[PDB]
C-alpha cells in the first residue's frame, strides 16, 4: 500500500469523524457486525423508526482523569448517553430501543510516560450492592450515572445500617465488582491501552441480548470499563495525571412503541 | 460413517533467520497470542487423534446436578400440617455447583431434564408404623393458583403437570422445552423489572433490580399424599437439573469468590480467593 | 423410524479412525412427540476460537508485524 | 363500489388514525402531495435525517370554542407543533427543516344547529401588527404561540404608546389581519365545514417557498385561519357553544444541520 | 406397521422449519385391538375462527361500510 499504518485509522459516522495516528487496529466484538432487525427476527409489529444519521454520531462524554491513585472507571449503554441529542429524545419517547456502538477511548501521553488502560466491554455488567443486610439493592439512580458513569475502588465497606449506601454498586477493581478476578475480564471484546504503544482504543460492538429489542430505560447492554493494569507513571513528579477521553457513536438504531416521552426518576 | 475433528496436529519444522518473527505481536490489539511451536522452536511432524469431543458444551452440562433439597413432614401432630407439603421455587441458584458452570456464559439456551430422588426417615423416637407413601409433585406456573393446606382443591392438577411417585420404585424424572419468554434464557441482567418515573423515592428500584426482578419460573409444590399417621414420618426430595440440547453465548470469567444471595453480591467475611506466593521467585 | 450411528471409539477399538466394523454402530428411535424428551444432541466438534481470540478488524498473520 | 361513500374516510399516519363519517371530500393544495427533496434540487450536502413514523404522524391541539360571539382562530406551521412529541426535537435540533402536513379540522353539532367555518391553509401567512407607531413591529414571542395560536377580532385599536401591544398581530378578521378581504380568502386551498353538511375539514398541504428547505425556528411557512363565514346557531340558548379541534400531521420531514438544541426566547 | 413422523421442534432445534434431519422423528406402533387405547390423536391447527367471529349472513369485508 502507500503505507496504509494499521497505527493511523480514521472513524465516520453522522457529522461526526474520529481520528488517531497511534491506535492498535480495532476490535468487532464476537466478530459480528451491528445490524438492523430482520423481517424474520422481527418481534415488535409497528413501523420502527430508524434516526440514522440523526443519532447514529459521535457523542463524547467528560474526560476523567488518571491518577497515581486512579482505581478505574465505569459506564453503562444506553446509560451513559441517554442525554446525548437526538439519540436520547429517540431512546426516551421509545418503549423499545435496539442498538450497537462504536467505543472509541482516547488517552494521549509522551514517549515518557508509562500506564496500560485495560478497556473491557462487558455484556450485562451486573455489580453486587454495597451493604450485607440485602441483595441485589442498588437504586435506579445510583445503578444509571449517566455522562459520569462509576468508578472502581480497591476496598469493599458495606453499609448494612446506612441505607443509602447500600443502594449502589460496590466497584471492587480486583473483582470487577461482579466476584470474577478481573484478571480474566479479557474473555470480553477489548483492547489494552499501553502508552508506549498506542494512545486510542477502537471497540465496535453489537446488540447482545436474549432478545432482538428491548427496553433501554431498564436495561443497560453493554458496561464499559477501564482499569489500569499497568499503573500511570511519569519519571518527573509522584503524581502525574493524564486526560481520558471517552467518544460512542450508537450505530443501526432503531426503535419501536412511541408514547409520551420518559422521563426517570432524578433529584 | 465420520471422522471426528481432531486438535492440530504438529507438522515438523527447523531452523529459521527470516524477518518473519511470529513470535512478536502487541497483544494490545485486543487479540490474544498465537504462536504454537513450530513457530519458536524446532518441531517433529506428530499426528494427533485426541479431540475436543468432551468439552462440548453439551458434553460440559450433561449431568444431572442437583439443585435443592426440599423436606416435608407428614406429622398427626397439632401443628404439622403446613408440615404435611412444601413449595419450592423454580432456580438454579439454591446450590453453586451446577450454577457456577451455567454462570460461564451470559446467555443460553435449552430442553431441560428434571430427575427427582425421595429419601425419607423417622424424626423422633416415633420409630412405629407408617405404610408406603405415595408423593405428588406438582408444577404450579407463575399466576396459578397455590396450595393453601396439604389438600385444598389445588392437587387436582387438571392443566398443572403433575408427577405420582411410589416411593422405593425408580427416581421419577421427565423433560422440559426451553420454555423461557425471550428468545433465549438470560443468565444475568443489568437492569430493573421497571422503570421508575419522575415523582419517586430518590431511591426507587433497589428492590426490583437484577436479573433475579424480572425472572420467573413458578414454583414445585411438593407433598406426600397419604394422610396422617400415627407416627410422624421426615421425608427430603432432592430436585436434579440437566440442560440438555443447549447453546449459550458470550463468555464471561467464572465466579471466583462464594455466593452470596442470587444476585452477584460478594460478602466481605470472603474475597480472597487465591493464595499468598512466598515470592515471585518461589516455583 | 430408526437411525443408526457411529459410536464414540473405546478401549481395544478402532485405530482412532473411527472407520472399522458396523460393530461401532448404536440405533436409535426417538419414543416421544416432543423433540425435549430426546437424548443429548450429538456430539458437535465444530469450533470458532476467533470471535474470542482475534475480533480484530483488520486481519494481522503470524509471521506480520502485528503492529504495521 | 360497496358503498364508498364521499363523506366517510380515513386516515392514516405513523400510529395515528382519524376516521370521521361525514366529510367532504378532501383536497390537496395546488394540486401537488408532499414530497422529499430530489438530488437535483437539494441544497444542503449532509445527509438529512428523515425521521419517518417517529415524527410524521397526527399531532391534536388543545380545542378551541365556538361562541355566537367567536370572530374566528389562527396558528402557524410548524410552529404550532414545535412542542409535539418527536417533530418537536427533531424541528428544534436541526438548522434546516422542511414538511408538509395534512390538517385535519374537527367540528361536530347536530341535524339541528347552524354554522360555517371557512378553513382555509394560507401560505406566508404575514399579519400587521397593533401599533401605527412603528411598522412590522411583532416580537418573536407573541408571533409564535404555539399549539394556542391566535385570535381573530372585529376591531382594530393600535397602541402607539403602549409598545407591548404594538408588539403583536391585529388579528382583523374581515381583512386576515393582512389588508385584504377575507371573501377572497378562497384563493388559498380550503375546505368549509357547514355544520348541516360535514363536521370535518381535511387539507393536505405539501412544502411551499422559495427554497427547498428553510430554517423553521425562523419561518412559519403555513398559516391556518378558521373563519365563522356562517355564526354558530341553535335554537335553544342565544349563547350556544361546540368545540371545534385541530389534528395537524407533518409529513416528507427531513432535517439538515445538526447540533446543539435550539431553545428560543420564552416567558 | 410402525409409522413415523415429526416431532414438536424444541429448544436446539431445526429452524422453526421442522425440515432439518431425521433426528426429528419419532415412531409409533399402536399395540392395542381397541382404537380407544392410542396415545393423544395428531396435533391438529385448522380452525374456522368465523363460524363464531362472523356467522354473518351476507359477507362484508373490512375496508367497506359494515352497514350499507
Ligand atoms: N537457514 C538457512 N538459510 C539458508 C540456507 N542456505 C541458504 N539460506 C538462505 O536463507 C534463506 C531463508 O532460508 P531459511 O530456511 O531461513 C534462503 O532463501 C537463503 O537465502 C541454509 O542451509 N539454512
Ligand atoms: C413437573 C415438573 C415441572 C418442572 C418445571 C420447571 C420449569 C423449567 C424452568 C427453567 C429452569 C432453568 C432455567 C434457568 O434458570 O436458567
Ligand atoms: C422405524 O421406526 C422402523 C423400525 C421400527 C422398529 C420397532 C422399534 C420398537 C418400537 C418403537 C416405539 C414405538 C412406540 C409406539
Ligand atoms: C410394523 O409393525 C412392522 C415393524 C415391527 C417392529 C416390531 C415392534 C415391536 C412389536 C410390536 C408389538 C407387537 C405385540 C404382539
Ligand atoms: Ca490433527
Amino acid at each position: 500500500a502507500c503505507g496504509y499504518s494499521d497505527r493511523v485509522r480514521q472513524i465516520t459516522l453522522g457529522n461526526s469523524t474520529i481520528t488517531t495516528q497511534e491506535a492498535a487496529n480495532a476490535i468487532v466484538a464476537y466478530g459480528e457486525w451491528p445490524t438492523y432487525i430482520n423481517d424474520s427476527e422481527a418481534n415488535p409489529v409497528d413501523a420502527p423508526t430508524e434516526p440514522d444519521v440523526s443519532s447514529n454520531r459521535f457523542y463524547t462524554l467528560e474526560s476523567v482523569s488518571w491518577k497515581t491513585t486512579s482505581r478505574g472507571w465505569w459506564w453503562k449503554l444506553p446509560d451513559c448517553l441517554k442525554d446525548m441529542g437526538m439519540f436520547g429524545q429517540n431512546m426516551y419517547y421509545h418503549y423499545l430501543g435496539r442498538s450497537g456502538y462504536t467505543i472509541h477511548v482516547q488517552c494521549n501521553a509522551s514517549k515518557f510516560h508509562q500506564g496500560a488502560l485495560g478497556v473491557f466491554l462487558i455484556p450485562e455488567f451486573v455489580m453486587a450492592c454495597n451493604t450485607e443486610s440485602k441483595t441485589s439493592y442498588v437504586s435506579y439512580i445510583n445503578a444509571n450515572p449517566g455522562e459520569r458513569g462509576g468508578e472502581f475502588t480497591n476496598t469493599y465497606n458495606p453499609s448494612n445500617t446506612d441505607a443509602s449506601e447500600g443502594r449502589k454498586f460496590a466497584a471492587l477493581d480486583y473483582l470487577l465488582g461482579s466476584g470474577v478476578l478481573a484478571g480474566n475480564a479479557f474473555v470480553y471484546p477489548h483492547q489494552i491501552i499501553n502508552l508506549r504503544t498506542n494512545n486510542s482504543a477502537t471497540i465496535v460492538v453489537p446488540y447482545v441480548n436474549s432478545l432482538v429489542i428491548d427496553c433501554m430505560a431498564k436495561h443497560n447492554n453493554w458496561g464499559i470499563v477501564i482499569l489500569p493494569l499497568a499503573p500511570l507513571a511519569f519519571a518527573a513528579t509522584s503524581s502525574p495525571q493524564v486526560p481520558i477521553t471517552v467518544t460512542i457513536a450508537p450505530m443501526c438504531t432503531e426503535f419501536n412503541g412511541l408514547r409520551n416521552i420518559t422521563v426517570p426518576v432524578h433529584q | 460413517v465420520s471422522q471426528p475433528p481432531s486438535t492440530q496436529s504438529t507438522e515438523a519444522t527447523s531452523g529459521v533467520n527470516s524477518q518473519e518473527v511470529p513470535a512478536l505481536t502487541a497483544v494490545e490489539t485486543g487479540a490474544s497470542g498465537q504462536a504454537i511451536p513450530s513457530d519458536v522452536v524446532e518441531t517433529r511432524h506428530v499426528v494427533n487423534y485426541k479431540t475436543r469431543s468432551e468439552s462440548c458444551l453439551e458434553s460440559f452440562f450433561g449431568r444431572a446436578a442437583c439443585v435443592t433439597i426440599l423436606s416435608l413432614t407428614n406429622s398427626s401432630k397439632s401443628g404439622e400440617e403446613k408440615k404435611h407439603f412444601n413449595i419450592w421455587n423454580i432456580t438454579y441458584t439454591d446450590t453453586v455447583q451446577l450454577r457456577r458452570k451455567l454462570e460461564f456464559f451470559t446467555y443460553s439456551r435449552f430442553d431441560l431434564e428434571m430427575t427427582f430422588v425421595f429419601t425419607e426417615n423417622y424424626p423422633s423416637t416415633a420409630s412405629g408404623e407408617v405404610r408406603n407413601q405415595v408423593y405428588q409433585i406438582m408444577y404450579i406456573p407463575p399466576g396459578a393458583p397455590r396450595p393453601s393446606s396439604w389438600d385444598d382443591y389445588t392437587w387436582q392438577s387438571s392443566s398443572n403437570p403433575s408427577i405420582f411417585y411410589m416411593y422405593g420404585n425408580a427416581p421419577p424424572r421427565m423433560s422440559i422445552p426451553y420454555v423461557g419468554i425471550a428468545n433465549a434464557y438470560s443468565h444475568f441482567y443489568d437492569g430493573f423489572a421497571r422503570v421508575p418515573l419522575e415523582g419517586e423515592n430518590t431511591d426507587a428500584g433497589d428492590t426490583f433490580y437484577g436479573l433475579v426482578s424480572i425472572n420467573d419460573f413458578g414454583v414445585l409444590a411438593v407433598r406426600a399424599v397419604n394422610r396422617s399417621n400415627p407416627h410422624t414420618i421426615h421425608t427430603s426430595v432432592r430436585v436434579y437439573m440437566k440442560p440438555k440440547h443447549i447453546r449459550c453465548w458470550c463468555p464471561r470469567p467464572p465466579r471466583a469468590v462464594l455466593y452470596r444471595g442470587e444476585g452477584v453480591d460478594m460478602i466481605s467475611s470472603a474475597i480472597l480467593p487465591l493464595t499468598k506466593v512466598d515470592s515471585i521467585t518461589t516455583f | 423410524g430408526a437411525q443408526v450411528s457411529t459410536q464414540k471409539t473405546g478401549a481395544h477399538e478402532n485405530q482412532n479412525v473411527a472407520a472399522n466394523g458396523s460393530t461401532i454402530n448404536y440405533t436409535t428411535i426417538n419414543y416421544y412427540k416432543d423433540s425435549a424428551s430426546n437424548s443429548a444432541t450429538r456430539q458437535d466438534l465444530s469450533q470458532d476460537p476467533s470471535k474470542f481470540t482475534e475480533p480484530v478488524k483488520d486481519l494481522m498473520l503470524k509471521t506480520a508485524p502485528a503492529l504495521n
